[PDB]
């Protein structure tokens, strides 16, 4: 039949259905209702609600029949370069609809994939046709947009959703969907989402179809994430066993779980600050693990880097034992 | 291309010193009767790294949003990593306080700022930070090495924590 | 006109993939429903991942429709992900007709096999996620990797994950003996055992080395020497000489042994691999093992950057000699 | 009250007015004089009526670097010898049908007006007797709209009766072009000749300038004559750099300080400030640190290391031009100075290896000092690069490298100075360690203010040329390895040439001179003499 | 030509040493499934001689009919790079690392073109055309990935022979697709036998002692031993048992450089060694070879315990030399740090 | 489409069922308070993050040229020509400077 995603189904069709950003939403609505909408630069991590904000804004400005003629949406990753800025964008910005008098809107999603010369022409297109059309650029990294293009727009950082405000809407969609989750399930959802409502709804939905129960273990075996017990046992093997036993056990667990060394370093880094270590031991472990993670970027043997990771803890194991 | 450059006199424009940006900013302020503070002027000048268009855009956006020029309103308008947090993190790295420095760094990471933005703000604050010459040199060396790693593709909280641990090791080692 | 024995002797059909029970079972129940979900095969190299996905493709499709309606790309392309995005967009937009004379119609979707999917960075993985959620019904993806943890959460959440376990050495020796009996080459069981040992559980490398040795030997028996020098593996005599030079404490004979290893054409990464395997599986102390393995990782990283073999090997042997003579 | 650029105001109207490339100028002038003689003899044969030995090819080709004077020499020779230039630039649509059907008749037919103001040389576009002469300017620039242009100029080779001159700056164009033409090479002119030429044009404008500043400018823009002329026009007509009177006999003021204006260092520094005095004095102020970081950043955008290239002069150490408590205090100064110098060099190695460069080096060719790189030509199409580039990294890495280099230099300079003020105690002891603390610099790095490279690039290019000419002989042309060639074949060739020269100087048999002919090697005798000299 | 280029073997039965390896290379082409080769070993061991022998055994004698072509290739940044290529009617030969970071570019288009060449040329001799990639160990990671893609794409139409000296930089994806041919250096007896075989064809009778001296002083380099024999033939007509072998000019230059380093440890001597290394680098001598010779002669003049520290320092700065674009900086970093260590060591 | 995770469990490996470690280091977990200073409480002064100063220079810049370069007299002109000829003894100064004088 039809099982649509919960990301699409639970979409903020109106500007009042966003949950986290309220200062910039009030600012954007005040830009809407006094007819002073500027060029916008909505930037931030994915799943924060930039496309939803601009789509609700365009629904507030234009109607259904004139949506296909007054607002033009592009993805810069589909065709980069000035073959699209000088082309559809320039002709859209310079023409006028026959009977519909007002201002047009250009929604340039994924603007950071645009090349430097295409941005150098898009800024001029923005400057020359400000009254006829407004431009809203949606991007993830502000560092991949030239400052000349940034300065023509008003920036809006859509920060990751804090768990204290992300949990109520997650509980609302849990109650609406009638899903049997536990509190560790919500904790794992808001831990692996990392301020991403699309990721949260996708992981929760996929876990629900995969198991029917959404606990910590079902979430962690649904998204293919390293378990907390696995990383704790790896830390125990580095902290208590000798070199060869730890090497054998960690290699066997890596083969058994499909586990790389980059993600082992990622989880062990978070375990380093939680575990009560001295300052010198913590500094040494962080430095050694950062070097091991950098050495894995270029093509190197993962066995030798794993032995180096065990060595990084065996350097300070006897020091902690003798320190007591 | 070089044949075109051979037929033209090339004139190099350099970044505007902050005194010139301040003079133009006070010219704009006195011609618009905008209330301000020296805190806000320093914040606007920090946010515009030798870019007068960025300085004027930040000033106009701050007055359009709140009408008062102070660092709270300026850094609410621009939404960068605040230089006070970066200053406290670098100060904790100077005192080899890895826990508090990582607390600041993890707070910035959970606020969602990109690693490039964090390392740029770290370099900008440490460039004007009050410290010894040799310690500043080792700090800038580790910042540049970490930034090279960020540019090469490896960017994570592990890399920034390793940078902070290296900065603490610079203080703990002669 | 002849094909390599890796391509010639892979299983034609599903349930001919030995030592994989649950993966074959879910692939069979996907064949029965004629719908293939998004797949993610992770396991050691040479363990039957490409064989299983290709067998599913040939048995879901026709023998003449198998190569036309699947696309095998390598995800480690050096020109970013956007070029691979262009290939997936072109293959999704391009449509071909399908008709089977066996009485079963073709599925409406298509198969994109993205190999070494773990080598893609998280930004490239997030960029690919848009393509696979924008072409979900008309295109299905199978990501082939070795580490499921390198695949990001939005991808791994929407994929069906399968783990491939490596075959035992007895099974690999049996398959290699069957291959050698099929291709009519004189080889004992000892040479096949040494081949399986020198491949380290890699059946693809074992079959490649066997075919290459049959081509090189010209119809004679496969000795241990041809297998040793066709796999690039340094013999254990040179490794024992390196360790004896390190334990002796004389730098001149250390230089002599290193220069002898360099003169024989042996690689330095292979020597670092053999030295690591010797060090981590012996009776050295934990401090000695830690320092030696850290230096081995640093030397391996330096060799990967393009540094000279002789200087890195001399430095590593100096470190190993100092650590072994620290007990003296 | 002047409306002319200084390139065309001071354009050479005579072939003797051009600077440098006298052999190429003489070759082109002789070729055009022979063509003019052939035209006048044709006119005399027409008046009377109503070629291996000559070997006068119908076409010359002229190649060299940009701005050296190929077009200027062509125009001066054609003006002197009375030719009329029909110019085909890349700035007009020149496809094969148009160039043939609109300029073949200039070669094939007489000039309808042979006397008057026809000595003016026009161009070609399509939106005393004067002999016609075609000039294809910048033949390496081929567009897609110039379809069949190569076939058209090949037809111009085949069916012309008036001379054709080709101007190009691509060094490898003469390889891929098939045909018969006299090849003329324009080499880069010497520093001092162009420096005196620019001093001449400045002295015509009532300005006094020093040779060293012009030499710095010319070695900055690599002897591009037109570029230096135009920047000189901009700098002179805007009032000059700095009022400083230099009394020299070897009276008006001198006007040194043009090179610092060229690199844009005067937009950072005050007019009272001097770059050498700024770098020599100890910096403490925040504004001084900003100025140093901005200066170093402006030099890192060019991927040029300013401090290390001029390391001897900027350091507080003695510089010479190339022609027991007392013992513990003599040794400790040198040990501390060597320690600080080694620390600074380790810092520079750190910045070169483990810090990102804003311009990705060895992009189109390999690293420096290699004869295998080939030729890199600019784009000939109207399509953009369309590849992903990171602008934030290029914005931040220059400031990072500049700040780290400035801090490394300040630490090193402070360490060497805090070693150096205690040299007065050693001087009072009667022992002089300054002969060990000195720096010996070459004359090439001493006649300029500041250098962008610390090596002898002329010696490097001479070595590159002799390496190319050794391994371009037909016997050595098929050697598979290249660095192994210059590491194994070439030293043995140098030893063989040295032994052959020793045999020749010993009055031995002349057959030993034919040893390279005995093994049938085709190395030119100038190269054999070059290899036989020494290994410097 | 010289004996290194005239008396070079062309058939697989003419190779004096490595007779079992030459026989295996002879039966390699008989099956008709000739794969990509990875011919690696030390310099001058006999690699390129064996590639020419295999190429002669594959095609006819027309592989010896050689010519040189120049190809201009457009980079994706819209720039043109011109490269040289040894070519014949059946094979190709190129050094793709001559284009710097754009080696991948001359990796792609060039093999693409030669594939189309084999699509156009028909002679019913062999299905493929062999292209010889020289110095594959100097290729960047992007270049090696593009090479992997190109070998997987155009396998049926063209074949590849990768001649390198170091498989460490060569990525494991490349090594898993080409048959490995390890060519170790000839021994002292092998070099002496080849030298006597070559010298007999000139009508000259060199002694065994001179041949042993040439074999010992060449460090198992057959090309260098033959060329030193050429220099000895140039120097004297009869081959005395105590005939002086002429040493390499840059080698004695590096020797004098290292004595200059050891003798005085001052900033002035550091700048003198700076000038010496600049003048060595202007002669296109690779910085790895300079570093190896410098380290060898410094370890000649070092003490027992200092040898390991000096060697680790030299390997560190050689890796940094490979990392940096300006190798001179890391060369003088190693020289200055060694001078500081030497001055510290002799003070107590 | 429905997702599933298949991990072929082997009970003999004994790494599938892993318990939390009993060592005191991994039992007692250190707590970070996640408390940071408020950002509008301290404030920023002038010149804290830049090279700004309270004193601004005046009269040391904006100096208009307004230069009147007088024509060089004949004797000074030959003196400067002789100076350039002494600087470059191999150059042909006498055959270029009158021609450039005619060019002006
Ligand atoms: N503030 C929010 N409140 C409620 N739901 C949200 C919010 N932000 C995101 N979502 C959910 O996330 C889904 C997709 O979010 P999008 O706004 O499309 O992501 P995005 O902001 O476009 O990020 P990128 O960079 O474009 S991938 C929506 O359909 C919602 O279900
Ligand atoms: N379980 C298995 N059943 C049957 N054949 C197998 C099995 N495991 C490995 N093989 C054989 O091993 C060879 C290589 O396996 P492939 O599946 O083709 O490659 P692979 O496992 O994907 O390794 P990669 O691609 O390098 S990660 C083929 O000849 C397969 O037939
Ligand atoms: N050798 C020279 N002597 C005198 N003036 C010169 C000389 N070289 C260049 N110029 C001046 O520079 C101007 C332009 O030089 P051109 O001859 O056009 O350069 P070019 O050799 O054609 O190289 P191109 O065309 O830019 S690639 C001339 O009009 C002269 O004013
Ligand atoms: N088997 C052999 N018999 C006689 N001469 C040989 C033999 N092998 C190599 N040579 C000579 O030694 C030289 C080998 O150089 P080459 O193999 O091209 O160096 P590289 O191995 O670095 O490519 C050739 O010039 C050849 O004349
Ligand atoms: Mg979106
Ligand atoms: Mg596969
Ligand atoms: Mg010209």
């Amino acid at each position: 039949i039809r099982n649509l995603p919960w990301v699409e189904k639970y979409r903020p069709q109106t500007l009042n259905d966003l949950i986290s950003h309220q200062d910039i939403l009030s600012t954007i609505q005040k830009f809407i209702n006094e007819d002073r909408l500027p060029h916008l630069l909505l930037y931030g991590p994915p799943g924060t609600g930039k496309t939803s904000t601009i789509l609700a804004c365009a629904k507030q400005l234009y109607k259904d029949k004139e949506f296909g003629s007054m607002v033009l949406e592009l993805n810069a990753s589909d065709d980069r370069g000035i073959d699209i800025i000088r082309g559809p964008i320039l002709s859209f910005a310079s023409t006028r609809t026959i009977f519909k008098k007002g201002f047009k809107l250009v929604i340039l999603d994924e603007a950071d994939a645009m090349t430097q010369d295409a941005q150098n022409a898009l800024r001029r297109v923005i400057e020359k046709f400000t009254e006829n059309t407004r431009f809203c650029l949606i991007c993830n990294y502000l560092s991949k947009i030239i400052p000349a293009l940034q300065s023509r727009c008003t920036r809006f950082r859509f920060g990751p959703l804090t768990p204290e405000l992300m949990v109520p809407r997650l509980e609302h969609v849990v109650e609406e969907e009638k899903v049997d989750i536990s509190e560790d399930g919500m904790k794992a959802l808001v831990t692996l989402s990392s301020g991403d409502m699309r990721r949260a709804l996708n992981i929760l939905q996929s876990t629900n179809m995969a198991f029917g129960k959404v606990t910590e273990e079902t979430v962690y075996t649904c998204t293919g994430h390293p378990l907390k017990s696995d990383i704790a046992n790896i830390l125990d093997w580095m902290l208590n066993q000798d070199f060869t036993t730890a090497y054998r056990n960690i290699t066997e667990l890596k083969t058994l779980k499909g586990l790389a060394l980059h993600d082992i370093l990622t989880e062990i880094h978070l375990f380093v600050h939680r575990v009560d270590f001295p300052s010198s031991v913590r500094i040494h472990l962080l430095t050694k693990m950062a070097d091991i993670e950098y050495r894995l970027s270029v093509g190197t043997n993962e066995k030798i880097q794993l032995s180096s990771l065990i060595a990084a803890f065996q350097v300070t194991r006897d020091l902690i034992v003798a320190e007591a | 291309i070089e044949p075109i450059q051979s037929r033209c006199a090339v004139l190099r424009y350099t970044k505007l010193t902050d005194a010139q940006i301040l003079t133009r900013l006070m010219n704009v302020i006195e011609k618009e009767r905008v209330p301000y503070t020296d805190d806000g002027l320093e914040a606007i000048i920090f946010t515009a790294q030798g870019d007068m268009r960025q300085a004027l855009n930040n000033l106009q956006s701050t007055f359009s949003g709140f009408g008062f020029i102070n660092s709270e309103n300026v850094f609410k308008v621009c939404d960068e990593p605040h230089p006070l947090l970066v200053k406290e993190m670098i100060q904790h790295c100077v005192n080899a306080n890895i826990d508090e420095a990582y607390k600041i760094l993890a707070h910035l990471w959970h606020l969602g700022y990109s690693p490039e933005d964090i390392i740029g703000n770290i370099f900008r604050v440490c460039k004007t930070f009050q410290m010894a010459e040799y310690l500043k040199l080792e700090f800038i060396k580790e910042i540049g090495y970490t930034h090279m790693k960020i540019a090469e593709g490896v960017n994570s909280l592990l890399q920034m924590a390793g940078l902070l641990a290296r900065l603490c090791q610079k203080t703990m080692a002669p | 006109k002849p094909v390599p024995w890796v391509e010639k002797y892979r299983p034609k059909c599903v349930d001919e993939v030995a030592f994989q029970e649950e993966v074959v079972a879910v692939l069979k129940k996907s064949l029965e429903g004629a719908d293939l979900p998004n797949l993610l095969f992770y396991g050691p190299p040479g363990t039957g991942k490409t064989s299983t996905i290709l067998a599913a493709a040939r048995e879901l499709f026709g023998p003449e429709l198998f190569r036309l309606r699947v696309l095998e790309l390598n995800a480690s392309d050096e020109r970013g992900i956007q070029v691979v995005r262009e290939k997936v967009k072109n293959f999704a937009q391009l449509t071909v007709s399908g008709s089977r004379s066996d009485g079963k119609p073709c599925p409406p979707f298509k198969i994109v096999i993205l190999d070494e999917a773990d080598s893609m960075t998280s930004a490239a993985q997030a960029a690919l996620r848009r393509t696979m959620e924008k072409e979900s019904k008309t295109t299905r993806f199978c990501l082939i990797c070795n580490y499921v943890s390198r695949i990001i959460e939005p991808l791994t959440s929407r994929c069906s994950k399968f783990r491939f376990k490596p075959l035992s050495d007895k099974i690999q020796q049996q398959r290699l003996l069957d291959i050698a009996k099929k291709e009519n080459v004189k080889i004992s069981d000892e040479g096949i055992a040494y081949l399986v040992k020198v491949s380290e559980g890699d059946l693809r490398k074992a079959i490649t080395f066997l075919q290459s040795a049959t081509r090189l030997t010209g119809g004679k028996e496969i000795t241990e020497k041809v297998i040793t020098d066709i796999a690039g593996v340094i013999p254990a005599e040179k490794i024992d000489g390196v360790f004896a030079a390190c334990q002796s404490g004389s730098f001149d004979k250390l230089e002599a042994v290193v220069k002898d290893l360099i003169d024989e054409g042996h690689a330095a990464t292979q020597l670092v691999n053999q030295l690591h395997d010797v060090v981590v599986e012996n009776n050295l102390s934990d401090k000695q093992k830690s320092i030696i393995t850290e230096k081995l990782a640093e030397v391996d990283k330096c060799l990967a950057d393009g540094a000279d073999e002789h200087l890195q090997l001399i430095s590593l042997c100096a470190t190993v000699m100092q650590q072994l003579s620290q007990n003296c | 009250t002047e409306d002319m650029l200084w390139t065309e105001k001071y354009q050479p109207q005579t072939a003797s007015e051009l600077i440098g490339n006298e052999l190429a100028i003489k070759k082109l002038h002789s070729w055009l004089k022979d063509w003019k003689r052939r035209a006048e003899l044709e006119e005399r044969q027409n008046l009377k009526g109503k070629e291996e030995e000559s070997r006068l090819c119908n076409t010359v080709l002229i190649t060299g670097p940009t701005g050296v004077g190929k077009t200027a020499a062509v125009y001066a020779c054609a003006q002197e010898l009375g030719f009329k230039i029909f110019e085909v630039n890349a700035s007009s649509q020149r496809s094969g049908r148009q160039i043939l059907s609109q300029l073949k008749e200039a070669t094939q037919s007489h000039q309808v007006d042979k006397q008057g103001v026809n000595s003016q040389k026009p161009c070609f576009f399509n939106s005393k007797n004067a002999t016609s002469l075609i000039l294809f300017e910048e033949v390496d620039v081929i567009f897609d709209e110039d379809a069949g242009f190569l076939n058209a100029i090949k037809t111009f080779m085949a069916t012309t009766k008036r001379p054709v001159i080709l101007t190009t700056s691509d060094p490898t164009f003469s390889l891929m072009f098939d045909g018969c033409f006299e090849e003329i090479k324009f080499s880069t002119p010497s520093l001092l000749n162009v420096a005196s030429y620019l001093q001449m044009i400045c002295l015509t404008e009532n300005f006094r300038t020093d040779v060293k500043d012009f030499v710095t400018l010319l070695t900055a823009n690599t002897c591009d004559i037109r570029k230096s002329i135009l920047y000189l026009q901009f700098w002179i007509r805007s009032g000059g750099g700095v009022l400083e009177e230099r009394p020299l006999t070897l009276l008006p003021k001198c006007d040194s300080g043009c090179a610092e204006t060229l690199f844009g260092l005067k937009n950072i520094f005050s007019p009272s400030e001097d770059l050498f005095s700024f770098l020599k004095h100890k910096i403490t102020m925040k504004e001084e640190w900003h100025k140093f970081i901005q200066l170093l950043t402006e030099f890192q955008m060019r991927n040029v290391d300013f401090l290390y290239s001029n390391l001897e002069f900027i350091l507080p150490l003695p510089v010479d031009t190339i022609p027991t408590t007392a013992g513990k205090k003599c040794s400790a100064l040198v040990s501390h100075c060597l320690n600080s110098l080694s620390e600074f060099m380790d810092n520079m190695s750190f910045l070169d290896a483990l810090l990102t460069d804003v311009r990705e080096q060895n992009k189109y060719g390999r690293n420096d000092f290699s004869w295998t790189n080939g030729k890199v030509t600019s784009g000939l199409c109207d399509e953009f690069s369309l590849e992903s580039n990171d602008g934030w990294t290029s914005q931040s890495s220059g400031e990072l490298k500049a700040a780290a280099e400035a801090l490394s230099f300040t630490k090193c300079s402070s360490a060497i100075s805090k070693a150096l003020e205690t040299l007065n105690s050693c001087k009072k002891l009667g022992r002089d360690p300054t002969n060990d603390l000195t720096f010996y610099v070459s004359q090439k790095r001493n006649n300029v203010y500041f250098s962008q490279s610390a090596a002898n690039l002329d010696n490097a290019w001479k070595r590159i040329s002799v390496i190319k000419s050794v391994f371009s002989s037909r016997s050595l042309l098929y050697v598979g390895n290249r660095q192994a060639s210059i590491i194994e074949y070439l030293p043995t060739l140098r030893n063989i040439c040295k032994t052959e020269k020793l045999k020749e100087q010993g009055k031995s048999k002349r057959r030993f001179l034919h040893y390279f002919e005995g093994i049938h090697l085709d190395i030119p005798k100038e190269t054999v003499n070059t290899l036989a000299a020494d290994f410097p | 030509s010289l004996w290194v280029d005239k008396y070079r073997p062309c058939s697989l039965g003419r190779l004096d040493y490595h007779k079992e390896q030459a026989a295996q290379l002879r039966n390699l082409v008989q099956c008709g499934d000739f794969p990509h080769l990875l011919v690696y070993g030390p310099s001058g061991a006999g690699k390129k001689t064996r590639i020419m022998c295999i190429l002669r055994e594959l095609y006819g004698v027309g592989v010896e009919k050689l010519r040189i072509e120049h190809q201009t290739i457009t980079t994706p940044s819209k720039k043109k790079i011109e490269i040289s290529t040894i070519a014949s009617n059946y094979h190709l030969e190129v050094n793709p690392s001559d284009a710097g970071n754009s080696d991948r570019v001359v990796i792609q288009e060039m093999l693409k073109t030669v594939a189309q060449s084999q699509q156009l040329e028909t002679n019913s001799q062999r299905d493929f055309k062999v292209v010889l990639l020289t110095e594959v160990d100097k290729l960047t990671k992007d270049a090696q990935h593009a090479l992997r893609r190109t070998m997987e794409k155009y396998m049926s139409t063209c074949r590849l022979i990768l001649c390198c000296n170091s498989t460490s930089k060569v990525i494991p994806p490349i090594r898993s697709r080409c048959l490995a041919v390890r060519v170790p250096a000839p021994s002292i007896e092998d070099i002496c036998h080849v030298l006597s075989t070559v010298c007999k064809k000139e009508g000259l009778n060199l002694p065994s002692q001179l041949a042993h001296r040439l074999a010992e002083k060449s460090c198992r380099n057959l090309r260098k031993a033959l060329l030193m024999c050429e220099a000895c033939r140039v120097q004297q007509y009869p081959f005395t048992a105590d005939q002086e072998i002429p040493e390499t000019d840059w080698e004695v230059y590096l020797r004098e450089t290292a004595n200059a380093i050891v003798s005085q440890q001052t900033p002035q001597r550091l700048l003198e060694v700076r000038g010496r290394l600049y003048e060595l680098l202007t002669h296109c001598i690779p910085p790895e070879i300079i570093m190896k010779g410098l380290l060898s002669e410094l370890l000649h003049n070092c003490d027992g315990q200092l040898k390991g520290e000096v060697a680790q320092m030299a390997a560190y700065y050689e890796h940094r030399l490979q990392l940096g674009s300006k190798a001179i900086y890391h060369l003088e970093a190693f020289v200055a740090k060694f001078m500081a260590l030497y001055k510290k060591f002799m003070e107590d | 489409q429905r997702v599933v995770h298949v991990q072929q469990k082997d009970d003999g490996c004994c790494l599938w069922h892993l318990k939390p470690p009993s060592c005191p280091l991994l039992t007692k977990f250190k707590e970070l308070n996640t408390k940071v200073i408020d950002l509008s409480k301290c404030g920023i002064a002038l010149g804290e993050f830049s090279t700004l100063n309270s004193k601004l220079k005046s009269g040391n810049s904006a100096a208009v040229f307004m230069r009147t370069r007088k024509e060089f007299t004949e004797e000074v002109r030959n003196l400067l020509l002789e100076e350039i000829r002494w600087s470059n003894p191999e150059f042909s100064l006498k055959k270029y400077f009158p021609l450039l004088l005619k060019k002006q």
